[PDB]
């Protein structure tokens, strides 16, 4: 299996399916965008008026800041274990769509993108691949869209224009 | 100016993706995350000592088996939550997939048991801005760009599912 692969100097168009879409950074330096809003379902529970999001291809999870979290995984009926929120195995297949609103588009996870499906019985828990994460000034507070993210979304970081490109990831 | 460059990746458990890069003459490999929220290149030094756990693992970069490796000595640290990333800069030839670039990196000395010793990997090609860099120490993709082999200033990621 191919785990995955990095370009230099460019993108491999057998890896994703159509066409970039862009967002500007807010500051170089950093490989932040804008978000305008986070959906469970079709309502934007969270980022209502703005919020940061840090591309981060070295974390494994998309996180947010503790209090964000707090209100996704309430939407989500995960409870806080020490380290993880985790689900009923059961329940993980009819948990909620989740889309982050980066530029022109909604970018949509669904149970199969963030729920580690390990078992299907009730007896049993499964993790969800988003954590709180309360990053320091100057890069946060922010939320940070890692391999949970990209996994779905080939990722192009392009230093010439600042630009962060998105598109489909073909698997 | 007419190269794209790739480098296969290993996904482990959905949690870490890395691949293979080579430090100095001849290369020692070493595999590391390409991590966009972090601008320095860190591997574990030859000088780790045995007592840290997470050096006791993995592999250690030896500065008295490379030819073309310039000391430098500058002490610098990372402040992580679980506490102190420490070592020292070194230069050496670094490639990385088809592409050989010169640059400047730390060599750890010491780090936290954890999550250090959890990962798969050596260390870490960061790819971020020379702002964010310990030590302002100008970051690969900066003197990968300096070259003019690319055919654009860009790099991409792709991550499989498991
Ligand atoms: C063995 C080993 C590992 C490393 Cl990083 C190393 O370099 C020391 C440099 O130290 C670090 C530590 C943290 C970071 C974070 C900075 C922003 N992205 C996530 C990074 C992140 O969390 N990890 C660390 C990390 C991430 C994950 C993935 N899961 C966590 C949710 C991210 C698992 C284990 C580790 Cl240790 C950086 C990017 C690798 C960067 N550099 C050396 Cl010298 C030796
Ligand atoms: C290490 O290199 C940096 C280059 O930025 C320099 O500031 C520092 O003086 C160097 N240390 C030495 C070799 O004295």
């Amino acid at each position: 299996s191919l785990g995955g692969q990095i370009v230099l100097g460019g993108s491999d168009p057998q890896h994703y399916e159509g066409n970039f879409h862009y967002i500007n950074l807010i500051k170089t330096g950093v490989w932040q965008i804008q978000m305008k809003g986070v959906s469970v379902g079709s309502s934007t529970l969270l980022c209502e008026d703005g919020c940061l999001a840090l591309v981060d291809t070295g974390a494994s999870y998309i996180s947010g800041s503790t209090s964000s979290i707090e209100k996704l995984m309430e939407a989500l009926g995960a409870k806080k274990r020490l380290f993880d929120y985790v689900v009923k195995c059961n329940e993980g297949p009819t948990l909620p769509d989740i889309s982050f609103h980066l530029g022109g588009k909604e970018y949509t996870l669904t149970s199969a993108d963030y729920v580690f499906q390990e078992s299907y019985s009730s007896k049993k828990l499964c993790t969800l691949a988003i954590h709180a994460m309360d990053i320091p000034p100057p890069t946060g507070p922010t939320w940070a869209l890692g391999a949970t993210f990209i996994r779905k979304f080939y990722t192009e970081f392009d230093r010439r224009n600042n630009r962060i490109g998105f598109a489909l990831a073909r698997h | 100016g007419n190269t794209t460059s790739s480098v296969i990746l290993t996904n482990y458990m959905d949690t870490q993706y890395y691949g293979e890069i080579g430090i100095g003459t001849p290369p020692q490999t070493f595999k590391v995350v390409f991590d966009t929220g972090s601008s320095n290149v860190w591997v574990p030094s030859s000088k780790c000592s045995r007592l840290y756990t997470a050096c006791v693992y993995h592999k250690l970069f030896d500065a008295s088996d490379s030819s073309s490796y310039k000391h430098n000595g500058t002490e610098l640290t990372l402040r992580y939550s679980t506490g102190t990333v420490s070592g020292f800069l070194s230069q050496d030839i670094i490639t990385v997939g088809g592409i050989t670039v010169t640059q400047m990196f730390g060599e750890v000395t010491e780090m936290p048991a954890l999550p250090f010793m959890l990962a798969e990997f050596d260390g870490v090609v960061g790819m971020g801005f020379i702002e964010q860099a310990i030590g302002r120490v100008t970051p690969i993709f900066d003197n990968i760009i300096s070259q003019g082999v690319l055919k654009e200033d860009v790099f991409s990621f792709y991550y499989n599912r498991d």
